[PDB]
């Protein structure tokens, strides 16, 4: 058989539904969202980390001349000076008032520790969802996993069940993000080849060990100092450490709907929001002919007690008469309240007690046992404890919290003087005619 | 050591501390709304929830 | 669970009360004032004989 139904996005909340077919008992279908897996599409842009500068041995020409060449090293720079007398422990290596010249150069490369301290800039897009479901029909359980896209059915027993699309798309990921040491930070990094001294992503590389590298961090060389050979240099602090000191808090502590986010897939998990439609195909073998199912007689509904609460705090009682033995499912045809158990042993004249919960204190609804059903009305009270994190609001409110007493007061309240007004107008017309008699 | 007051909505709230797994805590309503067949100040409960 | 109730001052008089909770039988609570002990604050002034 075939059926369809919509379920809200939420993990570990069984929903119980019925499929009705004349001549066959209505099977109880249990649907649970075991887990959620939102996986977007990712693109790698470039890596970055703390950098180490290079101060190579200088190129000193004793009583000659030199120049400022070019090279492919990232942040490569050169500069030359003349009339320099460098010294050293053995003495002065060379002195020529003008002919001496010194040439210095500088570049940079990722530090050796970068291999593990590196962060990466990611371009993300097109959030896609993967959902794991547990579906039980007639004590026939099945574990399945599928995308929410309406095209693909996940394979479980070769039963193709379609679902989606998502009611409303939610994505804590911004189009641009950064990843570091298992943490994901929402940030707007600059484009590849776009750098700013003292800013994040001052150094770039397609790979952690790629030979090609590019950066720009305001490295201007300084003139040689007094009498001692060295290379006085200058450069702005790494943007990596700066951004680290002020990167902001991780997205782990800011995502809505309690997302659980992991890096190696760059995905979210157990993050719930929205609703999903589902199409379900069922073999007719699983179905049971009604005559095989037991029949019931003169069943009554009795509310032992019920306090409005969050857990299955509502309790009900049922007295039934039957001509057969076996099992029947039970269902709450009214959405406002939902049971906790599916079926139970039956009896010729036995009675049972049932658990349930509701979104309103007004326990007025109808409930079905076997194929028959009976009404159930009562009042439930709010609880004392008002703070718990266990599953709650399994059903959303439908402005049905309005008590029957409030409806009674409202109905008798609204006036109907307009009828008196019309009667007054009619008698006015008749009296006007009578006066016209004169 | 000190104390802090955090408001919790009907939906649910996360809670972190120390270096152990967090615990999620939500809330519901407990104000005295429903009457018992006699005159009552039910409104107050409906005022406690959705002042709109 | 939590509850509150007022009882008169008197010794050896059990009072029976109920705590009501939907889905749970109302437990019978028995309260007895075994004894009373009123102790004021004292100050010694002086002895005589
Ligand atoms: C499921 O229930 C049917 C009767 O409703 C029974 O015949 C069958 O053996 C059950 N299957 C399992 C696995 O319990």
């Amino acid at each position: 058989f075939e059926h369809a139904t919509t379920v809200p996005n939420v993990p570990g909340i069984p929903y119980k539904a019925l499929v009705e077919r004349a001549g066959y008992a209505p099977l109880n279908l249990e649907i649970t969202v075991v887990s959620s897996e939102l996986t977007p599409s990712t693109n790698k842009e470039y890596v970055t980390c703390k950098f180490h500068t290079v101060v190579p041995s200088p190129q000193v020409k004793c009583c000659g001349s030199l120049e400022c060449k070019a090279s492919s090293k990232a942040d490569y720079t050169c500069r030359v000076f003349g009339g320099v007398y460098p010294f050293m422990w053995g003495g002065a290596q060379c002195f020529c008032d003008s002919e001496n010249t010194q040439l210095s150069e500088a570049y940079v490369e990722f530090a050796p520790d970068c291999t593990i301290d590196h962060a990466v800039a990611l371009k993300v897009h097109t959030a896609a969802l993967k959902v794991g479901l547990r579906i039980v029909y007639g004590n026939t359980t099945a574990r399945l996993d599928t995308f929410v896209n309406g095209v693909t059915p996940g394979s479980s027993r070769d039963l193709k069940v379609i679902a989606g699309p998502i009611s409303a798309a939610f994505s804590p990921f911004d189009h641009k993000v950064v990843i570091r040491k298992g943490l994901v930070y929402n940030y707007d990094f600059p484009e590849y080849g776009a750098m700013n001294p003292g800013a994040f992503g001052d150094i770039q590389a397609s790979s952690l060990d790629a030979t090609d590298i590019v950066a720009r961090t305001d490295i201007r060389l300084l003139k040689p100092s007094v009498k001692n050979i060295h290379v006085p240099y200058t450069q702005a602090v790494s943007g990596y450490e700066m951004w680290k000191n002020n990167s902001g808090r991780p997205l782990q502590e800011t995502a809505p709907f309690g997302c659980k986010i992991e890096v190696e897939p760059l995905r979210a998990t157990n993050c719930a929001y929205g609703h999903i439609p589902i199409s379900i195909d069922i073999p007719d073998a699983a179905f049971v002919r009604s005559s095989e199912s037991p029949t019931i007689l003169e069943v009554s509904c009795t509310v032992a007690d019920c306090i409005y609460s969050a857990d299955f705090g509502g309790s009900l009682t049922l007295q039934y008469k039957a001509n057969r033995e076996g099992h029947c499912p039970v269902h709450s045809h009214s959405t406002t309240a939902v049971l906790k158990e599916a079926t139970t042993h039956v009896t010729a004249t036995g009675s049972i007690t049932l658990h349930f919960s509701t979104s309103s204190p007004q326990a007025n609804f109808i409930v079905s046992l076997c194929g028959k059903k009976t009404t159930c009305n009562a009042e439930c009270k709010p609880p004392a404890d008002h703070i718990i994190g266990e599953p709650h609001k399994v059903d959303q409110e439908f402005q049905a919290a309005v008590s029957k007493t409030s409806w009674n007061w409202l109905l008798a309240l609204f006036g109907g003087a307009s009828s008196l007004i019309v009667v007054g107008l009619i008698v006015l017309v008749c009296s006007s005619m009578l006066i016209n008699t004169r | 050591t000190t104390s802090r007051n955090f408001s919790v909505g009907r939906e649910g709230l996360e809670y972190v501390w120390g270096n152990h797994e967090p615990v999620r805590v939500w809330a519901q309503e407990s104000a005295p709304g429903d009457p018992h067949g006699w005159p009552h100040e039910i409104i107050i409960h409906y005022y406690h929830r959705h002042p709109v």
